[PDB]
């Protein structure tokens, strides 16, 4: 009722000159260009175009003014400390087919929050210390109005990861509500260059990278491979227990082909994580007085 | 998940005295400031991942009730789950010990703590459904993945010095007084600032005393995360016998 919505109908063909009409101006008004605006009333109306030079050439569009529900639009939810996370929102109606949205949404003023996971009892107006949270909600700038990155999106926010761990994010408007859980994490080796004699062997250890995805966990992986399609003649790579592996020397590393062992750790795409974290690191290798 | 069992108090009659909301907000605003540094305590339990044992600081010499909160794996708590059998454990029954409350199989249990300082791990498991409640309802058993039905917590079990001194009256002669035992979050007070000034910093273990006049200073301390043993209401009840 407060937030009039806008779209644009376009005519193709005829004598290049038009007149525009609406069968109910209390639901939708049309302009001389084909822009349409919702008015004080919901329901159903028709918008009509007519050729000036002989009014028998004409066509019409149906406009319907109707919502049920709000979601946070799916994005990545695993991010590093010191980075920002984009979250957006989308409107639904239970009158729409599954896989159909509204053609446009301007409803940007949403009640976005960060939620704290321990706040069970204390109905008290205390200024809680903004030190224990993993995340913070960023301010909206008062710069020039952006183009929304898609037109169906009600509102968009960024959340800065301050500290390791997680927070819940929440949204409300007119009783409709959404929530999501977001995580702050980075990957490292102990060894920075693996330089070994003929037949010498080393154990290598690693820290950080994603947890096995909470709900499913079999979507997780660790992966360890070298930058050659032919490995088994030059080095032997053997995974260890937990975050460890082994490198055993087989033959001399040619200096015109520097060898790197890549460690990847991540979650695979699922129906509960569509945009998972999967970082890697490359570790240099060599086989070669007193 | 393990949680501390916050029992209701007695349902005293609901007077509508609006003034109570002010003193509730005064306590909530103090609690919101205290929540910056109370984070290590058993009252600050953050919802764990499966197998993610948390260390929590707790004071010795008391009994404490705990609750085994059961969820579906959508994350909803169940409305009733009085068909499951529970398994209450501790790593050391000297340091921390489950009592012999009547229902040793229930989703509630009472933990007694020693008079020491130290560390002990508490655990609850589920063993399955009760076969006799299922048999009475004529229901078939369905076999539970009890490997996913365990929760654990690590409990870390936990004075001014000098207690008496004689300060020679000179504006350069300052005493340090330091708070041995507590959360390292302290507030210091004294009987009479005309005898001596106090000086301390936020989150200091200690306060400095500066001599203004002859006499006796008394200095006192409150713990910001653990409070003070001056719980007078319980002292009224015991005075009839003690």
């Amino acid at each position: 009722p407060n937030h009039r919505q806008y779209s644009m109908i376009r005519p193709i063909g005829g004598s290049g000159e038009y007149n525009w009409y609406t069968n109910n101006s209390a639901i939708v008004t049309v302009d001389p260009t084909g822009a349409i605006t919702s008015q004080t009333s919901s329901g159903q109306t028709e918008v009509i175009v007519v050729d000036k030079k002989n009014p028998h050439n004409r066509d019409k569009v149906l406009v319907i003014v109707l919502p049920d529900e709000i979601i946070i639009t799916p994005s990545q939810v695993e991010v590093q400390v010191g980075q920002t996370l984009k979250l957006s929102t989308q409107l639904l109606s239970k009158q729409l087919s599954k896989g159909v949205h509204f053609d446009s949404c301007n409803l940007d003023d949403l009640e976005w929050r960060v939620d704290d996971s321990n706040a069970n009892n204390d109905n008290n107006g205390g200024g809680g210390s903004n030190q224990e949270r993993s995340f913070s909600l960023l301010p909206l700038q008062k710069t020039n109005t952006p183009k929304k990155e898609q037109p169906d999106l009600c509102s968009t926010r960024e959340f800065l990861a301050i500290k390791e761990g997680s927070n819940v994010i929440s949204v409300s408007y007119m009783g409709m509500r959404a929530k999501i859980l977001i995580f702050a994490y980075p990957l490292k080796s102990d060894q920075s260059e693996i330089l070994l004699t003929l037949g010498s062997t080393l154990n290598v250890f690693f820290s950080g990278g994603p947890e096995p995805w909470h709900l499913e966990r079999k979507s997780h992986f660790q992966s360890i491979v070298s930058n050659l399609t032919n490995e088994q003649n030059v080095l032997s790579i053997v995974p260890g227990n937990g975050n460890s592996f082994r490198v055993t020397c087989l033959t001399h590393t040619n200096p015109s082909k520097p060898i790197g062992i890549e460690l990847t750790i991540g979650n695979k795409v699922t129906t509960t994580n569509p945009y998972p974290a999967s970082p890697s690191i490359t570790i240099p290798y060599s086989c070669r007085s007193i | 998940q393990l949680q501390v069992a916050n029992l209701p108090k007695d349902h005293q009659i609901q007077d509508s005295s609006h003034h109570q909301q002010i003193q509730q907000q005064e306590q909530q605003q103090q609690q919101q400031q205290q929540q910056s540094t109370c984070q290590d305590t058993i009252f600050s339990i953050k919802k764990q991942k499966q197998g993610e044992i948390g260390t929590y600081k707790i004071r010795n010499d008391r009994d404490i009730p705990f609750i085994a909160q059961v969820f579906d794996d959508n994350g909803k708590p169940f409305t009733n789950y009085s068909s499951l059998v529970f398994d209450w454990k501790s790593s050391d029954q000297t340091q921390a010990k489950w009592l012999r409350d009547y229902n040793q199989n229930d989703h509630l249990s009472t933990l007694s703590l020693s008079k020491e300082q130290g560390k002990v791990i508490i655990t609850v498991s589920i063993l399955g459904y009760d076969q006799e409640l299922l048999r009475q309802n004529k229901i078939r058993s369905s076999d539970l993945d009890t490997s996913k039905l365990v929760s654990s917590l690590e409990l870390h079990l936990l004075v001014l010095f000098p207690d008496y001194y004689t300060m020679y009256l000179n504006d350069k002669n300052h005493l340090k007084i330091e708070a041995i035992g507590g959360s390292k979050n302290f507030a210091f007070t004294s009987n009479n600032s005309k005898i001596a000034s106090l000086s301390y910093q936020p989150n200091s273990d200690f306060v400095t005393v500066i001599p203004n006049q002859q006499g006796y200073l008394k200095v006192e301390v409150r713990d910001i995360c653990l409070g003070s043993d001056n719980n007078k209401d319980q002292q009224q009840q015991y005075q009839q016998k003690q």
